[PDB]
């Protein structure tokens, strides 16, 4: 936070300071070819159809001639298994910016990051409709809001507090 | 062997009315739910297409230019038409190609056929004479009141001639039937030849000889726009011609 | 996740810096705006339990206690009405704070006139 | 037609997200719109001109985006600045001001 | 009116959609706020003769 | 060069479109004020100064 505001004292809020972008873990290639894995964010290679995405079972009931799949916006999020005739969807790897919760520098070090639109579990862990909240102590009592956080949820110091 | 057929009745060919037919799938790309805008060779809506019979003495085999794609429109009962001749001079100078479905298999071929001035094939109740320089072979599975209707689509787009096909059961006795129906693609068939003429081939009946009851219909494709309709299950069902009126556009 | 591609766009300054700080700006500024808006009084205000108006009736107006949301019937009308490197940030205020700042300034001007907003 | 105000509000910042998602699929001059394409296809010497064809046309494509943004804020600031007026006049007061 | 200069257009996408909407919203913007200033009756009044 | 005179005219028209957008902005805030002006000093009285 303090390289980002160019200044060695930081005062009181929510500072968005980098961005959380997962990294693949694998590479699979596939062909009518390595093994095949899902759950997982990966370099997929189908067909000669190159990215990055996490590999996930579809729903989609493809048509016989049909390999690929687009959504509104124009892009692959779901393909066909050549191997295995099989319809995967392609969710995009996960990605947010990353913001640092902190009170002044005079007051103290304590530092919260808030890793936003991301899930608790694939990153005082607390999850919020904003994002991914760690090192914030979620309380039940309410109070007048100091540093926003979003979706109704404010932080301030007292360590930190939610 | 190759027959002169001169019992024909002389009568001008037909037109009618092309309706929402001629459409097909412009890609291998599933679609949910979402309006696509395509700029391909497409069949224009409410268009004039040519009528053929094959009545009894109608006998219409004529010889059509192939033109940037070719719709075929079949209104069918008991599988007379067999298949398709392409090809831009149709003799042995020539490479051309050859789509036919007999009694049991489908077989594609790419030969210098020295082809018929009238090829036919014939049921009891001839093709060409002569393939010298045979570069492709492809067997595939049976593609096949007029109670069948079978739409084709042949474009002929960097050396690959793309086959598109629907089969839709109808009831109606004369006309194209009003509805849509999108084509699915069928056969991608890699040829690389120059294809400017083509030729249906019918069967004859015999018991001289006979006709049996079938219509066709030939239509030809423009470059044009289409804004396509995916429903949640990725099936066409509606399309807009964005040059047939200001409504549509 | 091309790294030539970020080696080549990092020649060119601090544009992307300037566009985050753009969009930062409008996004916290769409926040004050619902603040301005809404939460013009520090007090919550609640109607009495008996709706004893003198006639008049504020029960399309009034929070429904029968609704989970504790919408009017109007607002819940509203609220039924409307219809890559991409990120949208939820507001601060939800639609459930909003509906009770609402509340409390209908309450306000329901059981205490003008005389909320300009003192006690 | 009754809340056309805000509908059009949420179909303008829709629009001008799904315009700038778009803009992707644009190769700007270059040989594709993909950057992997580009670097599975080509030399280094190559990749840099196609790349940088990209990258001006995707951050004016950008730039567009955030103007327009910038723009319609300024917008909706003014609105709000005119609903929490009539809030403060309107509601919580009585205004001798015609209409 | 050149042909291979709109091919070379069709490259930059949907730059002119955007630039014909922008000038279209601006386009029916006057004509509303011609509405807003001086269309606040609806009844014609005339003055005595 | 057909590509360099289509950068120029288009990055000459976007910000033509850009000052457009601008002045009507500006000419949206005059038009608001004086349909303000025209509710409450022509339909009415007002009581504020100036
Ligand atoms: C059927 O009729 C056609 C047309 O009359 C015949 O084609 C002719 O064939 C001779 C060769 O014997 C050529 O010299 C002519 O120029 C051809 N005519 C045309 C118009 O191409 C065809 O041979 C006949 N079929 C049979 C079996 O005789
Ligand atoms: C105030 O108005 C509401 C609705 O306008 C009244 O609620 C209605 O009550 C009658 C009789 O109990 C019911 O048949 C209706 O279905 C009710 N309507 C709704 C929308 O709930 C209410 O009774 C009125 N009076 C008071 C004192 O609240
Ligand atoms: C179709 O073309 C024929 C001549 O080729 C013409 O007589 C007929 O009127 C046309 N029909 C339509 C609907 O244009
Ligand atoms: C159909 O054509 C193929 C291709 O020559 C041939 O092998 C097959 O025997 C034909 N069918 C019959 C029943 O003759
Ligand atoms: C085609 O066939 C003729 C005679 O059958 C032959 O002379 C010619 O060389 C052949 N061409 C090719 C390319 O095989
Ligand atoms: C294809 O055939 C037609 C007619 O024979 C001819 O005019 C055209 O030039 C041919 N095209 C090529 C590429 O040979
Ligand atoms: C889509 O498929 C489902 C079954 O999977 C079916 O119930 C539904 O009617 C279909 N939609 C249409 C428009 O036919």
């Amino acid at each position: 936070t303090k390289c980002t505001l160019k200044s060695f004292t930081v005062e009181k809020g929510i500072y968005q300071t980098s961005n959380f972008r997962v990294q693949p873990t694998e590479s699979i290639v596939r062909f009518p070819s390595t093994n095949l894995v899902k759950n997982k964010c990966v370099n997929f290679n189908f067909n000669g159809l190159t990215g990055t995405g996490v590999l996930t079972e579809s729903n989609k009931k493809f048509l016989p001639f049909q390999q690929f799949g687009r959504d509104i916006a124009d892009t692959t999020d779901a393909v066909r298994d050549p191997q295995t005739l099989e319809i995967l969807d392609i969710t995009p790897c996960s990605f947010g910016g990353v913001s640092v919760i902190t009170p002044g520098t005079n007051t103290s070090n304590q530092v919260a990051v808030l890793y936003q639109g991301v899930n608790c579990t694939e990153v005082n862990v607390f999850q919020t409709r904003a994002g991914c909240l760690i090192g914030a102590e979620h309380v039940n009592n309410s109070y007048e809001c100091d540093i926003p956080i979003g979706a109704g949820i404010c932080a301030s110091y007292q360590s930190i507090i939610a | 062997q190759c027959v002169n057929l001169t019992t024909r009745t002389q009568l001008p060919p037909a037109y009618t009315n092309s309706f929402t037919r001629g459409v097909y799938y412009p890609d291998k790309v599933f679609r949910s739910s979402v309006l696509h805008s395509t700029q391909d060779l497409f069949l224009p809506f409410f268009s004039n297409v040519t009528w053929f019979h094959a009545i009894h003495k109608r006998f219409d085999n004529p010889v059509l230019p192939f033109n940037d794609g070719v719709y075929f429109a079949s209104t069918e009962k008991s599988n007379i038409i067999r298949g398709w001749i392409f090809g831009t001079t149709l003799d042995s100078k020539t490479q051309s190609l050859l789509i036919v479905n007999n009694a049991t298999n489908v077989v594609i071929k790419v030969c210098e056929f020295q082809f018929c001035n009238d090829p036919f094939l014939g049921v009891y109740y001839r093709v060409y004479s002569s393939a010298n320089n045979c570069t492709f072979e492809y067997v595939s599975q049976p593609f096949l009141n007029f109670k069948n209707l079978r739409e084709f689509v042949f474009k002929n787009i960097d050396g690959y001639f793309k086959i598109y096909s629907k089969h839709t059961p109808i009831n109606l006795v004369r006309d194209l039937p009003q509805g849509f129906s999108a084509l699915e693609p069928l056969v991608d068939l890699p040829i690389g030849i120059n294809i400017t003429r083509f030729q249906t081939l019918l069967a004859l009946h015999r018991s001289g000889w006979t006709a049996g009851a079938a219509a066709y219909y030939v239509g030809y494709l423009q470059p044009r726009t289409f804004l396509l309709k995916y429903n949640e299950n990725g099936t066409i069902t509606d399309a807009v011609d964005c040059a047939l009126d200001p409504l549509s556009e | 996740d091309s790294t030539e591609c970020s080696n080549l766009l990092l020649q060119y300054g601090s544009f992307c810096t300037q566009l985050n700080r753009a969009l930062t700006g409008i996004a916290v500024e769409q926040d004050k705006n619902t603040q301005e808006v809404f939460a013009q009084v520090k007090q919550i205000y609640k109607t009495p339990p008996i709706k004893d108006f003198g006639g008049f009736n504020f029960s399309q107006i009034l929070p429904d206690p029968s609704k989970p949301s504790k919408r009017s019937p109007i607002e819940d009308l509203l609220f039924n009405k409307v219809t890559n490197g991409l990120t949208v940030l939820p507001p601060l205020l939800t639609d459930e704070m909003i509906a009770q700042y609402t509340s409390a300034l209908l309450a306000g001007t329901i059981t205490s006139g003008w005389t909320f907003g300009a003192g006690p | 037609s009754a809340l056309g105000k805000l509908q059009d509000v949420v179909n303008q910042n829709a629009q001008a997200l799904n315009t700038l998602v778009k803009q992707l699929s644009s190769n700007f001059g270059a040989i594709s719109s993909v950057l992997n394409d580009i670097l599975s296809r080509l030399d280094p010497p190559e990749a840099e001109v196609q790349i940088d064809r990209l990258i001006t046309g995707r951050l004016q494509s950008l730039q567009t985006y955030v103007t327009q943004q910038l723009i319609r804020a300024a917008e909706i600031r003014a609105s709000a600045n005119l609903a929490a007026t009539k809030m403060s006049e309107c509601v919580l007061g009585q205004s001798k001001r015609v209409d």
